[PDB]
């Protein structure tokens, strides 16, 4: 606990929030990379609504 | 404005067939019933889930673009009197009635 003292914080021009915003998006990305890609579902979807009697 | 038919008959012991037309069956389903002279009616068909409802073994029933087909049992015997057709608007609301087949 800091007694006496009196700084002026900042919020909304904080960078905390900007490393914690740029963080998580190369986190995400990171987390993804080594997965399985979904290129080859690209092709023509023949569909028919569901079976609602 | 609804079209059930209701004057036909077929022979005891044979499959039969019977139909209800109207341009409101989507979110309706399908009403029958069989009212005995001077009696109450009861059940035609009955729905226990969204799926499907012939289940028993008596009477099953189809699906068509505008008439409904309400398939019976093989026997056709014992079992006789007008069959009815009853089912509602597509805002939910109204039930509409259109007459029903009496056979012999
Ligand atoms: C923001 O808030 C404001 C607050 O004022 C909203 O304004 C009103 O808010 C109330 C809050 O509850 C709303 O709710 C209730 O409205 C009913 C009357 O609703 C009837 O009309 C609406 C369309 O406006 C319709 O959706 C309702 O549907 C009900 O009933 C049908 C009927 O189907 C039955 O019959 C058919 C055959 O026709 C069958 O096929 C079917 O199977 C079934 O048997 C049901 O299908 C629906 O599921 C639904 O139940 C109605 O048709 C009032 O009656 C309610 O309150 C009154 O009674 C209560 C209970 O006793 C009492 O406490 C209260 O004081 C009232 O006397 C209640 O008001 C309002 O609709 C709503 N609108 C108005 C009129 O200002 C505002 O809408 C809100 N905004 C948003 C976007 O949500
Ligand atoms: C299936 O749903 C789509 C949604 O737009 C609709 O356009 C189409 O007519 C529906 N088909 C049937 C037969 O339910």
């Amino acid at each position: 606990h800091l007694e006496n003292v009196t700084e002026e914080f900042n919020m909304w021009k904080n960078n905390m929030v900007e490393q914690m915003h740029t963080d998580i998006i190369s986190l995400w990305d990171q987390s993804l990379k080594p997965c399985v890609k979904l290129t080859p579902l690209c092709v023509t979807l023949q569909c028919t609504n569901v079976t609602n009697n | 404005e609804l079209t059930q038919p209701p004057s036909v008959s077929v022979s005891p012991g044979q499959t039969a067939r019977i139909t209800c037309s109207g341009a409101p069956l989507t979110s309706r389903f399908t009403y029958w019933y069989r009212q005995k002279p001077g009696q109450a009616p009861v059940l035609i068909i009955s729905r226990s889930s969204q799926r499907s409802s012939g289940w028993s073994g008596r009477f099953s029933a189809s699906w068509s673009g505008t008439t409904v087909t309400l398939t019976i049992r093989g026997v056709q015997a014992d079992d006789e009197a007008d069959y009815y057709c009853q089912s509602s608007d597509t805002s939910d609301s109204y039930k509409m009635f259109g007459g029903g087949t009496k056979l012999t």
